């Protein structure tokens, strides 16, 4: 499997900013056309995945209604970094966040999974 | 490979003459397409008139009578990338005297770059009735004999001084 | 009781054998590279045996006393750790699994202890390193100084690339750079030389250059070779220089720097290669060899019906006629071998049949003989003889295929060996080989063990990476030819590094595995691996080794020839005559005036030499004149010149061979050999050794012939392939499998060609050529790719179909190159030893005057104390003086210089302005402190200070440093010369040289080099003349050849400056194959026979295959012979200095 470093559980206070930090590592040098990164959210383990941010040539923020405008990219992918930031976290943000990285020429696709829990 | 050599400046009347214009590409490996123009202004006159154009494989020569019918091409043949452009004249005449300017146009094909360049070579030729040996050639020949005579003279003088001394030694003992 | 049983178990014949057998078996397992799951249990078994062996050793020895007996020995510590990691591996373990396996590799090491005497052998090798320590500091210091000079002179130079002049969209060079990272993208913008990995290197000066029109030169981007080859940083410069010292692919570095820097910098390389590489490597050999002798010799010194059947027997044993029959057989066998030698890629059926018949008669003759010997001596008597045991196998093998594999036949070639008993040298080659597996078998075995550990270690560490990265070292994303994925492949890389080929592979290991790991492993293999190889070579070599008016006129002419002005005058003519030769080149046409004087000038020279020769006849007479070797040389040269002059002068003549005779004019510099005392002396040494050299060449040919014949059978006619002409890429073989298929493609396709290698095994002569390239290691790899790839005679080659053929090349290298070279070196140095003995034990490389000077230098060695000096009367003098003589003062100054040296290292390309200012200021303080120290010594010392030689060097350095400083400053205010500025700053490196005074160990080594300078100079002069004659032959002969590989603008034979640059590269024998490649091709479509060559009369650029081969081969051999001399001169002086 691809070497992707994320916290399995991330506990954040309601109202604070939550950086979702993941590390992707693969040989070679990243290519802009070549490097693609996808982030998805799920309300629960079995719940449908909702893509909320992509990298395809550049960052594409899908502006999902469930996040308002609180999602930001927070990583320099050339550094193997693809972290995201969720500002002013709300209780409904609790759930599973998935990072998928496919990097040419690497055939393999990395996957990081973070369980975000919102304190009180 | 290609070398640039300047053309001869003295031509004997009533005899064939070859004018040399050679232009060499900076890099031999690169491949480009060339064409040439030669323009000549008669001596004692101003401006220039184009006499011939050579593009593709055929040579086009200006219709004027001064150069009409007595010119041949000595340039590279079949290359399509000439490198060497030379003009050969048969039956040289007084009318063929003055300044000759030859311009070269080259299309260089690179990976995604196409380059058009111009280089100009100027040759001035004056006709003469009788060919004359160059100053370096004549002087060198005269200079060579003097050197030979001195060495021969030096050796003989050397032997003469040596011989008298050797002979004298024999007498004493 | 238990202790007795365990102790009983511990010392047993079987137990040592049992521990060892298991260990050997484990090694086979390491080689798996993806062992099946079932093998895991086997892994468990190996672990258990190790623990069991350890327990008995620990249980019995310790006596529950802390294992005092057990851990006291150093070897067991290694043993203790291996069992534990397995327990630990089972126990919670570290994250790196690939890393985890390497630790187990040590189990293989355990083998050193189990085998008898391996423990003794390894300790001896380690003892060797202690001696090597001093040379190591010097190598580091020497490599370091050159690195500093290289960095200051060439930093940022490798960066130059042609950059396009016109850009769309208003883009700037800076704007373009961040935007593009794609390889295709880099290409549109920069020139890129037709399929090469990186952009063409360009140059600012007229000498270097050049970029095609429409492209301009600017420096940006990574250095060539993945950024690995650069002079930007001290660490990078150090790697570049280390590569130059060991001469690995040095030819490429030299070509790259020269192109960017400009040809004038060729001087840097000559000094570095000449002093840094030839000299430093020699020092290592002398120390290792010198060290080996003391230990080898020191250890050695301490020791000291039935009767009727028998009737037939009388006849045969009477018929053997040992005087005629045995002798007759060897002559017969040599004849058979010659029969074998006749083979070609294409042979008519009739010729092939004769081979079948010729072989049978030979098969018949030997067979009749084999039965005959046993009957005469009976089976027990007959079989006992060693040669006979050897022969029967030969007869047996021949009979087996009498009427029945291709591989089986290839062995018939071996028979040729029986010739060894009669020949003295054959005896030497066999004797050397015996030692490798005989007395020195233990030492040779260590080499095998070390190669095995490295191959496996490399495989474990980088095996996974090569497979995943691939794309980081290829386009088809497939594995490269040299890789570390499998054991055989991992083994091949280690083998290649043993030969000096590490850098090409290392760049690649780094792309996939990272810099830190790849560098550490390769550096260790090279240092540790080479030391063992060096020991084996040296160990093997040393062990193996041990009126009458006419009379007055005749008297007078004699007077003229003897006179100094005349001898002096003649020498001037020779130098002048030789010089005129340089001026003729492809550019002679321009500059018509020089051409005319030179043509006339030669005539005066011809007359002078002819005149001089006549004086020689009168003075010496014919008998004295022709009994002299030199005169014959002189007479032949005047004659060739004379014939051309009369033929040119006579007129009419100027057709064919007359023109060919003219090229012999290049031979003129040769007269010069007699005139210089230094040059002549080197020749005396060579003539003395030609007879000795001659016996060896024959042995090598015989040895090589077997390999060449063997090679011909295996690969003859199999190197052909169908290639796409545009990019020279072989077709897949999925389509176009055979030659017949390939032709059909051509009929319907324009650029597909079916073509041979040009250097191959088609015939025995060519095989001889192919083998030479493989032996030298230059151009060899192109051939091997061909050998392994090959399938059949008319079939397209599959990729790595043979695979194991590499074994053929590996065996040849060990026997062909390692052993013969061992023999070649052994005889030549020994012959030199005999020569020295004959001439009253005097060095043979110095002219009499040089000898007087050499003695004076010897005097400098003495340590008799110089006067102390008197503490002045004045207290200031006393106080100032008292501090200087203090021990601390020298150490403080010494430490200060080291501090200064570290400052130079910090400089790097692209350093910010702030860093530059601090470095400038920091240096000024040193400039001030150092100047300060000099003034202080002067105040106290006075006249006494000038007495010491070192003080003067120190004083001079300060003047240069300050002066260099003002000049650099002066240049900035009024001039803007970047190139000039760098050279000026070079003055400081002078202070670093002061470090030498402090280290006594290095000082002795450096001093020794000084002693050999007179001898080295003579050889250098002789070498220069030979290079000069060759350059001239080359200019006329090879200008106009098509430019292919190794021949391009620059590094071509077009002009004298250019020819000299090439010849120098080839002196080391590097890239010799590359130059020869363009010369070999003749006829379409390899080249065009008639070419215009604008600006000149000559037609065609076709190399002469016959003339070209003789020229390159002769040069390689001649240069090698002289270089053997450098190795001999350095060793002699080194022994003397160390000995004192
Ligand atoms: C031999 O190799 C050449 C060089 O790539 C091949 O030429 C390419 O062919 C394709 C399709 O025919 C073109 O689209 C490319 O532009 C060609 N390359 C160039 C730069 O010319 C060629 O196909 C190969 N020969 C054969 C017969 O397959
Ligand atoms: C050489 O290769 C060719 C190509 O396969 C072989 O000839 C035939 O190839 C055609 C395709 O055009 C097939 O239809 C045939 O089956 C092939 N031959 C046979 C008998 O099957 C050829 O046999 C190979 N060997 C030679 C010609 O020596
Ligand atoms: N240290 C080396 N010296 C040789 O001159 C080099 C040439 O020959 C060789 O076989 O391949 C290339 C290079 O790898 C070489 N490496 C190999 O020997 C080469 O440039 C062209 O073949
Ligand atoms: C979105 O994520 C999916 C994973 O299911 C991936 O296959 C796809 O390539 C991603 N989209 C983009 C545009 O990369
Ligand atoms: C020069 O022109 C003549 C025409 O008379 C031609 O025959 C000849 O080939 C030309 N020279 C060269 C070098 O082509
Ligand atoms: C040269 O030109 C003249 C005309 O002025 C002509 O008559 C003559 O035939 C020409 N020379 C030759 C050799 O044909
Ligand atoms: C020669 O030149 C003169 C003047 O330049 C001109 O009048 C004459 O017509 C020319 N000769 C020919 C044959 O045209
Ligand atoms: C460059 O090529 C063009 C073709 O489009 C041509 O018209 C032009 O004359 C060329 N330039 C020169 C200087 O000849
Ligand atoms: C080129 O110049 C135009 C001005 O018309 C400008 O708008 C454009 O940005 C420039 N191109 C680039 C790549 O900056
Ligand atoms: C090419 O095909 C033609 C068929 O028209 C054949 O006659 C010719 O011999 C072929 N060429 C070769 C070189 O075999």
């Amino acid at each position: 499997s691809m070497e992707v470093t994320v916290p399995a559980t991330l506990n954040v206070l309601n109202g604070s900013d939550a950086r979702l930090p993941c590390t992707f590592n693969s040989c070679y040098t990243v290519n802009h056309k070549q490097f693609s990164l996808n982030w998805t959210y799920q309300e629960c383990n079995n719940c449908s995945e909702e893509m909320f941010l992509q990298f395809r040539m550049k960052i594409i923020n899908l502006k999902l209604e469930r996040f308002q405008d609180r999602v930001e990219f927070s990583g320099n992918p050339s550094k193997y970094d693809v972290s995201v930031m969720l500002r002013n976290v709300q209780p409904e943000d609790e759930g599973i966040y998935n990072c998928y990285i496919m990097n040419p020429p690497d055939r393999h696709r990395g996957h990081g999974k973070i369980h975000l829990q919102v304190l009180m | 490979g290609c070398v640039e050599v300047d053309s001869e400046t003295e031509a004997v009347y009533g005899m064939t003459f070859k004018i040399l214009c050679i232009s060499c590409k900076r890099r031999s490996e690169t491949n480009a397409e060339t064409f040439t123009e030669w323009t000549f202004r008669q001596k004692g006159t101003e401006e220039f008139v184009k006499i011939l154009r050579y593009e593709n494989e055929v040579l086009q020569l200006e219709e004027d009578e001064r150069f009409e019918g007595r010119v041949v091409w000595n340039g590279s043949r079949g290359t399509k990338d000439l490198q060497d452009l030379s003009i050969f004249i048969t039956n040289v005449t007084y009318n063929h005297s003055g300044d000759y300017e030859c311009h070269v146009y080259r299309l260089l094909f690179f990976e995604n770059y196409e380059h058009n360049t111009s280089v100009v070579k100027k040759i001035h030729i004056e006709v003469v009735d009788k060919a004359n040996r160059d100053m370096a050639s004549i002087v060198s020949e005269i200079m060579m004999y003097v050197l030979i005579v001195v060495l021969t003279i030096w050796l003989v003088a050397e032997m003469i001084y040596c011989y008298k001394k050797i002979a004298a030694a024999t007498e004493t003992a | 009781p238990l202790r007795r049983i365990s102790i009983k178990i511990l010392v047993h014949s079987l137990f040592s054998m049992l521990i060892m057998c298991t260990i050997l078996t484990n090694c086979i397992f390491m080689t798996m590279n993806n062992p099946p799951d079932w093998t895991k249990n086997v892994e468990y078994t190996f672990t258990g045996i190790y623990t069991f062996e350890s327990l008995v050793k620990i249980l019995a020895r310790g006596f529950c006393v802390g294992e005092f007996t057990f851990l006291r020995d150093p070897w067991n510590w290694l043993d203790f750790v291996v069992i534990v990691f397995a327990y630990l591996t089972e126990f919670v373990n570290l994250g790196n699994v690939s890393a985890l396996r390497t630790f187990r590799v040590l189990r293989a090491l355990k083998t050193i202890s189990v085998i008898p005497g391996l423990k003794t052998i390894v300790g001896a090798l380690i003892q060797s390193v202690k001696k090597l320590s001093d040379v190591m500091i010097l190598t580091v210091f020497c490599l370091s100084v050159f690195a500093l000079i290289g960095l200051q002179l060439f930093m940022g130079n490798l960066k130059h690339k042609c950059f396009r002049n016109s850009l769309e969209n208003n883009e700037t060079l800076e704007s373009i750079m961040n935007t593009l990272e794609s390889e295709e993208d880099f290409r549109k913008y920069f020139y890129y030389l037709e399929g090469s990995k990186d952009a063409l290197l360009c140059g600012f000066s007229t000498d270097s250059g050049q970029c095609p029109e429409g492209y301009t030169c600017v420096k940006i981007g990574r250095n060539p070779d993945y950024g690995y080859t650069s002079f930007d940083t001290f660490s990078w410069a150090f790697l570049a220089l280390f590569r130059l010292m060991t001469q690995d692919y040095w030819e490429n570095l030299y070509q790259q720097t020269l192109r960017a820097a400009g040809k004038t910098y060729m001087i840097f390389f000559v000094v570095v290669i000449f002093l840094g590489s030839f000299y430093l490597i020699n020092l290592i050999l002398a120390v290792v060899a010198m060290a080996y002798k003391e230990q080898n010799q020191a250890n050695i010194e301490e020791a000291k019906c039935s009767p009727y059947w028998i009737k037939f027997k009388k006849c045969i044993y009477f018929i053997v006629m040992d005087p005629f029959v045995d002798l007759a057989i060897t002559i017969c066998i040599v004849l058979n071998t010659l029969f074998m030698a006749m083979e070609h890629h294409p042979m008519t059926e009739e010729f092939k049949n004769v081979l079948a018949i010729g072989n049978l008669v030979f098969t018949g003759i030997f067979a009749a003989e084999m039965v005959l010997k046993l009957i005469a001596m009976d089976p027990y008597e007959y079989f006992q003889v060693g040669w006979n045991i050897f022969d029967s196998l030969i007869v047996t093998l021949s009979l087996v295929e009498l009427f029945l594999l291709s591989v089986l036949r290839s062995f018939r070639l071996l028979r040729v060996f029986k010739l060894a008993k009669s020949w003295p040298t054959l005896n030497m080659l066999i004797k050397i080989i015996g030692n490798s597996v005989g007395a020195l078998g233990n030492l040779t075995l260590v080499l095998a063990i070390i190669v095995f550990i490295f191959a496996v270690v490399g495989m474990q560490l980088f095996g996974k990476s090569y497979k995943e990265c691939v794309c980081k070292i290829n386009d088809d994303c497939t594995l490269p030819r040299w890789h570390m994925n499998d054991f055989f492949h991992s083994f091949l890389i280690v083998f290649r590094v043993l030969c000096g080929e590490w850098i090409e592979t290392m760049w690649d290991c780094m792309e996939v595995a990272g810099q830190a790991m790849c560098l550490i492993v390769y550096m260790m293999v090279m240092v540790i691996g080479n030391l063992v190889v060096l020991n084996l070579f040296l160990a093997l070599l040393l062990s193996s080794f041990s009126g009458k008016i006419w009379w007055n006129i005749r008297k007078t002419c004699y007077k003229i020839v003897e006179h100094s002005w005349f001898e002096s005058f003649i020498v001037l003519m020779i130098l002048l005559s030789s010089g005129a030769l340089a001026f003729e080149d492809i550019y002679i046409e321009r500059k018509k005036t020089i051409k005319i004087i030179l043509e006339y000038a030669d005539k005066i020279f011809t007359y002078i030499f002819i005149l001089e020769m006549l004086l020689k006849w009168i003075a010496y007479g014919y008998k004295t004149y022709f009994t002299n070797a030199w005169c014959w040389l002189d007479f032949l040269i005047v004659d060739v010149s004379l014939v051309t002059l009369v033929a040119n002068t006579l007129g009419y003549s100027d057709l064919g061979p007359i023109k060919s005779l003219r090229t012999l004019r290049a031979l003129r510099p040769l007269r010069a050999l007699s005139r210089f005392e230094g040059m002549r002396v080197v020749v005396n040494a060579l003539i003395g050794a030609i007879p000795s050299i001659m016996n060896v060449l024959l042995v090598c040919l015989i040895f090589w012939l077997i390999f060449s014949i063997m090679g011909v059978n295996l690969f003859a006619g199999k190197f052909y392939e169908c290639i796409n002409t545009t990019d020279g890429s072989r077709f897949p073989a999925s389509q176009v499998p055979n030659r017949s298929e390939c032709f059909a493609l051509m009929n319907v396709s324009q650029n597909v060609r079916w073509k041979n290698l040009k250097v191959n095994f088609d015939n025995v002569g060519l095989g001889y050529l192919s083998l030479l390239q493989v032996a030298t290691f230059k151009g060899w790899t192109i051939i091997m790719y061909a050998a392994v790839d090959s399938v059949n005679v008319d079939k397209q080659p599959k990729y790595e179909y043979s695979l194991y053929m590499y074994i053929y090349f590996v065996v040849f290298i060990i026997f062909g190159s390692f052993f013969t070279l061992n023999l070649f070196i052994g005889v030549i140095i020994d012959n030199f030893n005999q020569q020295k003995k004959k001439l009253g034990g005097q060095d043979i490389f110095m002219t009499e005057e040089q000898k007087k000077y050499y003695n004076a230098m010897k005097k400098l060695g003495s340590k008799k104390p110089q006067k102390p000096i008197p503490r002045p009367g004045n207290k200031i003098q006393g106080c100032i003086f008292d501090l200087v003589t203090n021990q601390a003062f020298d150490i403080s100054i010494m430490v200060l210089i080291c501090l200064n040296m570290v400052t130079m290292m910090v400089e790097k390309e692209g350093q910010s302005q702030h860093m530059t200012e601090v470095l400038y200021w920091i240096n000024v303080v040193f400039i001030i402190l150092f100047t300060g120290e000099c003034v202080l010594k002067l105040i106290s010392l006075r006249h006494y200070y000038f007495t010491v030689g070192w003080n003067i060097f120190d004083f001079v350095v300060v003047i240069i440093s300050i002066v260099g400083m003002f000049l650099a400053d002066l240049i900035e205010t009024y001039f803007v010369s970047p190139t000039l500025f760098r050279v000026i700053r070079l003055a400081r490196i002078g202070r670093i040289l002061r470090l030498v005074k402090g280290a006594k160990g290095i000082r002795t080594l450096l001093f020794a080099l000084m002693m050999s300078l007179p001898a080295l100079f003579n050889i250098g002069l002789l070498l220069f003349l030979v290079m000069f004659i060759y350059a001239i032959f080359g200019m006329s002969n090879f200008a106009y050849v098509k430019k292919e590989d190794g021949i391009n603008d620059m590094f071509n034979f077009e002009t004298f400056g250019n020819s000299m640059i090439c010849l120098f590269q080839i002196t080391t024998s590097a890239g010799w194959d590359g130059l020869l490649a363009p010369i070999l091709n003749s006829k379409p479509p390899d080249c065009d026979p008639k070419k215009v060559h604008p600006g000149s009369s000559v037609e065609g650029d076709c190399g002469n295959p016959s003339v070209g081969i003789f020229y390159f081969v002769s040069y390689i051999i001649i240069s090698f012979l002289v270089v053997v001399n450098m190795y001999i001169a350095v060793i002699l002086e080194n022994f003397s200095v160390a000995t004192e």
